[PDB]
């Protein structure tokens, strides 16, 4: 199972980004302050 | 996934959002109320959808009114040196009078066969898409401080103490759950040691701002004619109180009405009543103080 | 003309649109919409052999939705954004109606021509010209895919009077909004 | 509006001879 | 058979027909009205009406 | 786990 | 089980629930009303589930009502290129007319067999549900602001001294049992040495921030129409004390009833009277002075 | 007293006849309601006959059992509005 | 016209900021941050004066 | 007067029994 | 209103017709 | 005062028919 | 606008049978 | 009940519909079918 | 609702991020 | 909306623009 | 109020035979 897939579709991927509309005034994120963004980033 | 938040100042591009969205969203409203003002003794005899000759008016392309068969379908009409025929361009599809055209106005008073063209205005000098971009701008930041206002209008009682664990138990146990009588060690452990952050140079500020926005929405509104002006007639409180100047603006509201004048050089032909009043109507309690005939309960209830 | 009046997701062009990249979306169309567009020279063919030579046309003449033209082009499109240099292409436009161009004036890509005009020296290699290179060419529609919106209401502008070289003057303003929508059922055909 | 009724009706009296001889 | 008070709130009234509506309809007529090509030997190409689907 | 709705309560 | 509770700051997230909470109910209670204003003569003669047709207007899908077997069911209606057969879709089950519809607009005054669309609004640019969107979050955050202020509003007097056991006894008997006359040592055991944490700074901060609150619910209200207006002209409060501006209100309030225009061609056609009117009316108290007809004390009592 | 009770509940009663004298009855696009389907709360007053709704069949024609909602288009319930403000009390 | 210019003049500076001031890394935001525009009340804060009028 | 009321009630009884059994 | 029961009357025979040859 | 109506109804009906096939 | 009917009054070829002559006829001018 | 009756979620104030019908197809093997094609 | 951090427990892992801010070590 | 910097990353270009500000530079 | 007692009447009457044969 050995397959050199390309170098470049895979470079993107850690630079890509949805950017849904999560909306605030919500009790999805609260105080929305800028910590659970970095938890959804780094996980 | 992509993601990475700014900070918390999110804020201060949700406020200039808002600024924005009020100035789009005020602008295309006032033009999606403007071309219905008028009216006219709303469908006496004569068959023209007015809210589709109004929203006709109001981007100044010259209407005109004529017969069709004998009951006054809307068509376009785009020194004196007289028009005559049907040379115009035509919008209905086979109603057109295929015969001796005219336009009713100085030929004689009531005579000819009618095809009347009716102006927006008299005297065209500048378009009113023009003033109503002129003013919403300026609005839009007044709403812009009026929205930055209130929402930094928001207030803590900030403790301050050295850290972990010795006011933590104060507050709890002592303030919010309403306590009174709390004791508390000598070492100036409230001597203005509890602080309150106030924004009491931002709530006197507050109601004169709204002031200006009111009165910047009068001055806005009495440009255009839309008026407040004959209840103020009857309630006394004529002038410098609605700051207003009611020579001007029963000036602006006049300019419109004779604009569409025309429509009485028609009913004049035809032998019917049509004059363009200005409305200020506004039902179910208007209705009931000008009337108090019994059928006018079973109506309502 | 057959294909497209079925319940099909084929046949439009909603994947070029917003949200339909990925997705699936079915049209029909119902014929009393459909035209189709050639040159003069293809409907004067089936006009000649196709419906004249078929021993049968009860119901099969297509001919009632035939847009024709001498040629579908005579138009010229801008490339490559430049300035104009020579007084003889300018006063070439002016045989045209073209009073505002002068040798201080700038070309962008946003522009047609509508006439033959490519023979001159500032717009060799810059401006090309619409045509199907293989002339064998139908591009049918229905008519709620265009979409074509004028404005004159403001139809004929009041004149300017000029008394002292005693010269009245005249403008037309019209504005106009000629788009398609990719949301119909579209089949071109050629030899491309 | 009895008068009005009436020039209706000759004229879809006149588009109807219009298109048919009979 | 059995009475009770066979009208309870939902699903005791609902194992009979309960408001059928809307039924699925051939209101556009495919094969008849579309998929049609028996388009009459006509003289030009007068016309096609087009609407702006507000609804 | 809770995801949950109901009201009325 | 599972359970570490995180403080008694807690209430900073109590606080902003009760913001969300706001916005959320306010937001979807402004639209779970406004599809009843008009209501227009109600149940006349006419067979129309008006709350039914006002909820379909207020989705902007043009309904069309016309005749089913002469008693006026609705059914759905999705330059004047006019409109004939009933092509549109229908809701209805067997009342179709299966026969010669129309619209009854400009074909003719009162003649046409009657199907006739009526637009939420004439000439549509912005949706009101972004409107209610726009001033919801900027009433959410100074409905914040208001819990906040009244949540830190909670006063305690702080006794002061050195801890175990000598002022305990000095407030149980002679502070909350009410004693006068309490006798204390020289050692400056009062000399300021209780003190009193007030908010002084708050209080007068919270009356203004409710009437900020209360306007703001005023400038959403006069933009949907809802408004005080009649009886504001009856009671001579007409300009600057309620600061909404008078033209701008009766402006918006008709906009949605010239929208709802075609029902008044509809009556036209089929003979019977069909306005428009504009709800305000609330009873037993309104109804008994509007009549004070023996026959009404029966009815109440 | 026993009908608005059951409306702030939420449940649509439905009022039509029962011997001509107008008794109680639970009720729990337009698909039309005809029959006595629905729950059924008295015991022997049942019309055992054609019901229908009285709505939108003719004005004043059609057999009564007609059913009222608390509320016309429904979005929160008016008892987590008592509970919103009545902590803030 | 002048005067015109003097109103929409003055109601275009008439906009109000609240200014913190802190040294500067990631002291002060998370307090704004999670304690004034979250609306909240009662937060808490180090002794070094940190808003005895900062 | 009394009839009118009572055949009104009786067309909406055969209707609404009719379309129990219709092909509509 | 007696206009409009016979009306009912007459489409409710028809329907009946629809159904039925007797 | 009936017929006038009904006069006015018909001709609109064979006026929005001679619409469907007209040369117009 | 379009007055005069082109694609209906006129692009037609549709219409001519007869064994026939003279449809020259020069009208006159403005 | 090809509709069912809706769902608030007052949560999230949002409205939920379904759509329910039962759908049953088949072929009976006892009249008369052929078929052309290239197999 | 009522937000608590029902584990408070132990941890065996490592740091000392050689960067500016938790931003300059995602990158 | 709600603008997010969603990469947040490393970089390998130098820089000392002789310049007085951004603006000479472009010149 | 006279037709409504005299139903009831007839209602009872029915309930009555429904029950017993005599």
């Amino acid at each position: 199972f050995k397959y050199f897939d390309d170098i470049r579709p895979f470079l993107d991927e850690i630079y890509k980004t949805r950017e849904r509309y999560t909306p605030f005034y919500d009790d999805r994120a609260d105080y929305n302050t800028n910590s659970k963004s970095y938890y959804d980033y780094i996980s | 996934r992509g993601l990475n938040v700014e900070l918390s100042k999110e804020i201060s591009k949700r406020v200039v959002e808002h600024r924005n969205r009020f100035k789009r969203l005020m602008f295309n409203r006032y033009l999606e109320f403007l071309p219905l003002l008028i009216n006219y003794t709303n469908r006496d005899t004569v068959g023209i959808d007015f809210i589709q000759l109004e929203s006709a008016l109001r981007q100044n392309i010259n209407v005109v009114v004529g017969e069709a068969r004998n009951k006054q379908i809307m068509i376009l009409g785009y020194q004196k040196r007289l028009t005559k025929e049907d040379i115009y361009f035509i919008v209905p599809d086979y109603l057109i009078p295929d015969d001796c055209l005219q336009i009713h106005k100085l030929y004689d008073n009531c005579m000819s066969g009618n095809f009347v063209v009716m102006q927006n205005k008299p005297i065209q000098y500048n378009s009113d898409i023009e003033i109503i971009e002129h003013y919403t701008d300026e609005l839009a930041e007044v709403a812009l401080s009026r929205f930055s206002l209130i929402m930094q209008a928001k207030f803590s009682k900030i403790f301050k103490s050295e850290i972990n664990d010795e006011s933590i138990n104060q507050l709890v146990s002592e303030i919010y759950n309403g306590a009174p009588f709390v004791k508390m060690s000598p070492m100036f452990n409230a001597d203005d040691d509890i602080i309150d952050l106030t924004s009491n140079s931002v709530i006197p500020a507050l109601t004169e701002m709204k002031r200006e926005y009111q009165n910047k929405i009068s001055e806005l509104s009495n440009y255009l004619g839309i008026n407040s002006l004959a209840v103020d007639k009857e309630s006394g409180v004529s002038d410098e109180e609605a700051k207003s100047n009611r020579g001007f603006t029963t000036s602006n509201s006049n300019i419109y009405l004779k604009g569409r004048e025309p429509i009485t050089f028609l009913s004049k032909r035809y032998g019917l009543d049509i004059k363009p009043y200005y409305d200020d109507e506004t039902t179910s309690k208007i209705s009931m103080v000008d009337t108090l005939k019994d059928e006018s309960s079973d109506i309502n209830g | 003309i057959l294909n497209l009046q079925n319940n099909s997701a084929k046949y439009n062009e909603v994947h070029r649109a917003s949200g339909g990249a990925i997705g699936q979306y079915t049209t029909v169309s119902k014929l009393k919409d459909i035209v189709i567009l050639t040159t003069d020279s293809l409907k004067s063919y089936l006009l000649d052999t196709k419906i004249a030579n078929t021993f049968q046309i009860a119901g099969i003449d297509f001919t009632d939705h035939v847009i024709s033209f001498d040629d579908l082009g005579g138009v010229f499109k801008v490339t490559k954004e430049f300035k104009l240099q020579n007084q003889d292409s300018i006063d070439f436009l002016r045989a045209y109606g073209d009073y505002q161009s002068q040798l201080g004036d700038t070309i962008p890509v946003g522009a047609v021509f509508t006439y033959d005009v490519s023979k001159l020296k500032e717009f060799t290699g810059n401006v090309e010209e619409i045509k199907p290179k293989s002339d064998l060419y139908a591009f049918i529609l229905d008519i709620n895919s265009i979409k074509y919106k004028r404005y004159t209401k403001g139809m004929l502008k009041p004149p300017f009077h000029n008394p002292e070289f005693d010269e009245v003057t005249h403008w037309i303003h019209y504005y106009s909004f000629k788009a398609i929508s990719p949301f119909f059922n579209k089949i071109l055909i050629t030899d491309q | 509006v009895v008068l009005e009724q009436r020039i209706a009706s000759l004229e879809q009296q006149v588009t109807t001879f219009l298109s048919s001889q009979m | 058979m059995y009475e009770g008070n066979n009208m309870r709130s939902m699903m005791g009234t609902s194992y009979e027909d309960s408001r059928l509506n809307k039924r699925t309809e051939l209101n556009e007529n495919m094969s008849i009205d579309t998929n049609k090509s028996e388009d009459s030997y006509g003289v030009q190409i007068h016309s096609l009406s087009k609407q702006s689907f507000t609804g | 786990n809770t995801m949950f709705e109901t009201f009325v309560n």
